[PDB]
């Protein structure tokens, strides 16, 4: 199938620099258009730049133009994105979109739409200082805690992914001092304790903690 | 004659809508495309489908409708049977007849199924004074001996509109080439000034797709009606000079000498016409005019002059009507790549002279046909806009009377 | 520059049909498109070019441009067409192309969901460095807004909790967390999480 991976989001102080680089495949990646929508938490996207299929023709919005910069390499399969002078009100998901119309036409009432959508990568504009979490372990159903960490996201996943089955997750509460802080559980069969050996493999970019938390009752 | 040589602000022309005194063209709840219109001397042909699908090639009169404002008064009405078959029509008229060249295809536009298309084409020829019990005069289909395309696989005609050079007719057409025996050294290929291009862009968007089959090659179509009494036609291949995708090209007369368009369908987005050096060999001494272009889609927009791989655009054409100074008049869309916003324009090589907004910024339309014209001493020009109504939801041509002003006041 | 306005929210029965309008100046002359996003994922898209509708995509969804508004009109609306969704544009006035505010899509007559109410105590690294924290995790739980209450030994309290986010299956679920020192937890020699929904409570208790 067609997938796009973004990448390159993080934390950043007001007026630096960051590029998000995004990886295509499943399609001939110089044919196609490809754009930069980004969207604010629990807002509506907005669309940030775009560049054409041999990348001869850059579009920008008028919100970042002088400071936002697309390229392109077919060779690498990949679009970049470089942001400049950043604003707080950049702060946003930036998603990587394809064009994805295909066919044999002069001319197309809608030149413009997408399809798919990446994943989107997290961009936090903010003076605020990196945060590392703590990883603490939920001992039996059996989880792990995440406190007081800052800015978001965070990753979590139990048997470095040999085990998906029945792992809710639960979203982040952002406490009053701007911490944030979230917990992950799965409920497993009390007929595989003392065997099964449960970690958790949580990650967190902004500060560099990579953190395998084995969790055993007490 | 003169006109208004100089850029000026004032909104001097005063586009003035006639599409009523045609009749045809208005009609409530019917989506109308595919439209044709060609002038030459004193009469004028029309042609558009009403998609009780039915096809119309019509001629008749261009005549001062009374405030000496000129007007299309249709005197013969044509109606082929099976209207799913005719596509792309082309027109030219020689003494009191017009010439009607057209495709004839049961698989579609010729254009889109390229390797299926019989081939055939027939040419009619209709009376623009036709007489009442009148066999074989008011609408004769002409018998064609043969069609002449040298090591082109087929030829069509591609255009609106041809001339007539004495008893000889020349209609626009194209050439379908195999695209293994198109010959073409990528070097030639202008990506020096454009460092994201590549050799072989402008050679494989010489066809629709860079996998085409065939490869599309402007041109002419000729007619001799002085050969036999079933003359033939020959197929005339453009020159390589400034080489784009075959499209729908123009031949017209203005002032005494021949002018040619070509529409640009590839990544020459810049307007393609000048005067006509040789017709047989066909070579056209092309504008370098760096301010009418056409809108496009995403890779290949308004105003690209770097060769790309693309077939995206539309046909807006352009009229001479100083030589001299080389002022050009012709209804544009104002949009990058989107078919909105039609305006008349009268320009130079380099500078749009004067405008007028033919509706509003952000109204769709489409094809631009222009030809111009004297009337009592006096410049007019007649435009065939395709426009698409807010209401009906159904595209539909459009016609203007605009006058060239003398003063620039 | 070109301005696409959406409402806010619009709410259907099941089985009915579920119109979105999509409001713009002389929208008629533009290629109207049409992104659903549910929670947690990316947009998809469901039309496009006014009337067109990708590969894949269920046959009920279908849409129309005519004038000053365009409406995605969802035919026989599921449970699972709960989604935001999104109307777009490109506006050749400026070479932008524009989105709408969006529309969430809220679909009446769901059951009540029971919630899942699972308390874990401090863990023991944790209660080792002289700080403690006591969570609650409601999950699956519709329709999504809940009351929280911390009781000390049968007392209550005077704590965070989040706001009820929608999960994957279309109950919601939210957390809360309680904040104490380490004195308090062995203080009292009982705690218990108390969560009401629609007039029920459900409880869970820890003990040290
Ligand atoms: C081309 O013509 C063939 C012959 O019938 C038909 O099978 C095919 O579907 C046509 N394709 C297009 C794109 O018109
Ligand atoms: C194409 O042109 C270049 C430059 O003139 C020349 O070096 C090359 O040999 C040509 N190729 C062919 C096949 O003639
Ligand atoms: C047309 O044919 C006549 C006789 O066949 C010939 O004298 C004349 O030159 C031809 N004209 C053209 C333009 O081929
Ligand atoms: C355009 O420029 C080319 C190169 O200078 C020239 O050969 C051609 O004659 C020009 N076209 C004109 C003057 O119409
Ligand atoms: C169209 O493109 C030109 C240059 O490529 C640019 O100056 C103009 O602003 C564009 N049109 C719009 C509406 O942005």
């Amino acid at each position: 199938e067609v997938q796009l991976l973004e990448s390159g989001g993080g934390l950043i102080q007001p007026g630096g620099s960051l590029r998000l680089s995004c990886a295509a495949s499943g399609f001939t990646f110089s044919r196609f258009t490809m754009s930069w929508v980004r969207q604010p938490p629990g807002k509506g996207p907005e669309w940030v730049s775009g560049i054409s299929g041999s990348g001869g023709h850059t579009y920008y919005a008028d919100s970042v133009k002088g400071r936002f910069t697309i390229s392109r390499d077919n060779s690498k399969n990949t679009l970049y994105l470089q942001m400049n002078s950043l604003k707080a009100e950049d702060t946003a998901v930036y998603y990587c979109a394809k064009d994805g119309f295909v066919g044999q036409q002069l001319m197309r009432r809608g030149p413009w739409w997408f399809d798919p959508w990446g994943q989107g990568t997290l961009v936090t504009v903010s003076s605020a200082s990196t945060k590392g979490p703590s990883v603490f372990p939920l001992a039996p159903a059996l989880g792990c805690l995440v406190k007081d960490y800052f800015p978001e996201p965070v990753t979590v996943s139990w048997n470095s992914g040999a085990l998906t089955s029945g792992v809710h997750t639960f979203p982040a509460v952002l406490q009053s001092s701007g911490l944030y802080s979230l917990s992950s559980v799965v409920t497993v069969p009390s007929s595989s304790l003392g065997t099964q050996t449960y970690i958790c493999n949580v990650n967190h970019k902004p500060s560099n903690t990579k953190v395998d938390k084995k969790v055993e009752p007490k | 004659n003169n006109i208004c040589l100089q850029k000026t602000s004032n909104q001097i022309l005063k586009p003035k809508l006639i599409s009523y005194t045609l009749p045809v063209v208005g009609q409530s709840g019917t989506c109308i495309t595919d439209p044709l219109l060609a002038m030459d001397e004193g009469y004028f042909a029309y042609s558009h489908l009403e998609r009780s699908k039915q096809r119309i090639i019509g001629v008749g009169e261009v005549l001062d409708r009374g405030d000496e404002v000129p007007s299309l008064f249709m005197t013969n009405v044509w109606t082929p049977p099976n209207p799913n078959t005719v596509y792309h029509c082309s027109a030219v008229y020689n003494n009191e007849f017009y010439y009607v060249l057209c495709a004839v295809s049961t698989v579609g536009d010729p254009i889109l199924n390229s390797t299926y298309w019989s081939g055939s084409l027939m040419m009619t020829r209709l009376a623009v004074k036709p007489k009442s019990n009148g066999g074989g005069y008011n609408q004769h289909q002409l018998a064609l001996r043969s069609i002449e395309k040298g090591r082109y696989d087929k030829v069509m005609p591609y255009g609106p509109s041809g001339i007539k050079q004495g008893d000889t007719l020349y209609f626009p057409a194209v050439g379908f080439l195999v695209r293994t025996e198109f010959k073409y050294n990528d070097s030639n290929c202008p990506i020096t000034k454009c460092q994201y291009s590549k050799p072989e862009n402008c050679r494989l968007s010489m066809g629709i797709r860079p996998n085409s089959h065939y490869i599309l090659r402007s041109g002419l179509l000729k007619y001799n009606l002085s050969d036999g009494e079933n003359p033939k036609v020959v197929f005339i291949e453009i020159s390589d000079q400034r080489l784009s995708i075959g499209s729908p090209s123009k031949i017209y007369d203005s002032l005494g000498q021949p002018v040619f368009y070509q529409a640009s369908f590839s990544w020459d987005t810049m307007i393609k016409f000048g005067d006509v050096l040789t017709v047989n060999p066909l070579v056209v001494n092309w504008r370098n005019n760096t301010v009418i272009s056409r809108p496009g889609q995403s890779q290949c927009p308004r105003f690209n002059t770097c060769p790309e791989i693309c077939w995206e655009g539309v046909y807006n054409d352009a009229f001479l009507i100083d030589r001299i100074n080389w002022i050009s008049a012709g209804v544009f869309l104002d949009s990058n790549q989107t078919a909105e916003n039609p305006v008349f324009t009268v320009f130079k090589d380099n500078e749009i002279l004067y405008r007028a907004q033919l509706a509003s910024e952000d109204t769709n339309a489409q094809k631009t046909i222009t030809n111009c014209f004297l009337l009592k001493n006096k410049i007019w020009c007649i435009s065939l806009v395709e426009i698409y109504d807010t209401g009906d939801n159904v595209i539909r041509p459009k016609l203007f009377a605009v006058k060239i002003p003398e003063q620039c006041t | 520059s070109y301005v696409l306005t959406q409402p806010p929210s619009v709410s259907v029965a099941p089985g009915q049909t579920a119109r979105i309008s999509c409001g713009g100046n002389n929208i008629g002359n533009k290629g109207v498109h049409w992104y659903q996003q549910k929670p947690g994922q990316a947009p998809v898209v469901v039309v496009y070019d006014d009337s067109d509708r990708p590969s894949g995509i269920p046959e009920r969804f279908s849409g129309s441009n005519s004038g000053n508004t365009a409406t995605l009109t969802i035919s026989r609306v599921e449970a699972g067409d709960e989604a935001d969704y999104y109307c777009q544009v490109w506006d050749s006035s400026s070479d932008h192309v524009v989105f709408g505010g969006g529309t969430k899509l809220t679909v009446l007559g769901q059951p009540k969901a029971n919630p899942t109410v699972t308390l874990f105590p401090p863990s023991s690294e944790e209660l080792q460095a002289n700080k403690a924290t006591l969570v609650c995790l409601i999950s699956d739980f519709y329709p999504g807004a809940v009351t929280v209450a911390w009781k000390a030994d049968g007392s209550p309290v005077k704590v965070e909790t989040t706001k009820p986010s929608k999960q994957s299956n279309n109950k919601y679920a939210a957390s809360s967390y309680l904040s104490l020192t380490p004195e308090q937890w062995k203080s009292h020699r009982s705690y218990s999480c108390q969560v009401t929904h629609e007039g029920s409570t459900v409880e869970k208790t820890v003990a040290p």
